[PDB]
């Protein structure tokens, strides 16, 4: 799950 | 008076008039975007509308006390096993603050009738949305209130059933110290409901009935070719 990680992880 | 525990769970609430009409904007945009011929479903601007309640729950677990302690592959964890759980919960104290007989009110502030959603939604949404509606009106009946709510929604994130975390003790910390806040709650502010606590925490494996046949419902319309993150989270 990349977008969930991304979510997670996104400084904006 | 109220656990510091609980105030603490009370700060992390995101700014719901802001969340809803964000989410409002956004399915604006989209309609507004798409011409004459390629109108989107009932069901599809649903799972659109369930889509963006997912970012924000997302980013409001994200700043959440507890929860951003966590690891992110245990993050990831503990969201992927409630995620469904959470837009149920949501809905459901949506319709306790604001519903109304014969209608639902949806997370972008819009009020639709019963009759307009039961017609288009099929046998197995409107069982579903139908059990839930049973559960707004004990919620209702036992006078719900948001302190109550954000502790459910504390027990639902910090699942005692989710596996191979990194630190399982705070998973297991934080559903004992919030449960105990919970019974010590409703105590000191409901003191002639013995029931209160029980009834609660007995909502708790409805909602998660309600929310598990909901996704494996939703999962069936993906492979139909009925239906983001709302997919991802399916997949996952
Ligand atoms: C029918 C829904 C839905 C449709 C497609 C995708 C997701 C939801 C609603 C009902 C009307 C709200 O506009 C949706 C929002 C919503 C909450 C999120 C449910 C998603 C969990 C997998 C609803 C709901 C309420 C009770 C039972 C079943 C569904």
């Amino acid at each position: 799950n990349a977008l969930l990680r991304y979510l997670l992880d996104k400084d904006d | 008076s109220i656990p510091h525990l609980i105030l603490e769970l009370l700060k992390c609430e995101p700014d719901e008039p802001q969340v809803q009409a964000k989410i409002m904007a956004y399915l604006q945009q989209e309609q507004a975007n798409r011409s004459k011929h390629e109108k989107l479903s009932t069901f599809g601007l649903m799972c659109k509308m369930a889509d963006q309640t997912l970012f924000s729950i997302v980013e409001w677990a994200r700043s959440s006390i507890f929860f951003r302690e966590l690891k992110v592959d245990d993050q990831m964890k503990l969201l992927q096993n409630c995620w469904s759980e959470l837009l149920i919960l949501d809905h459901i104290y949506r319709q306790v603050v604001h519903g109304k007989e014969g209608s639902i009110f949806l997370v972008t502030g819009q009020q639709v009738d019963y009759s307009i959603i039961a017609s288009q939604a099929g046998a197995t949404l409107n069982n579903l949305m139908s059990h839930a509606q049973e559960l707004v009106a004990k919620l209702r009946s036992l006078q719900f209130d948001q302190r109550e709510f954000v502790c459910l929604k504390f027990l639902v994130l910090f699942s005692l059933d989710v596996k191979n975390l990194e630190n399982f003790q705070l998973v297991e910390g934080v559903q004992e110290q919030v449960n105990a806040a919970l019974l010590d709650y409703t105590m000191c502010n409901y003191p002639q409901q013995t029931e209160k606590f029980g009834q609660l925490l007995l909502r708790l494996p409805e909602i998660r009935a309600i929310s598990m046949q909901a996704e494996e419902y939703l999962y069936y319309k993906h492979l139909n070719g009925d239906v983001n993150l709302l997919i991802e989270m399916l997949h996952a």
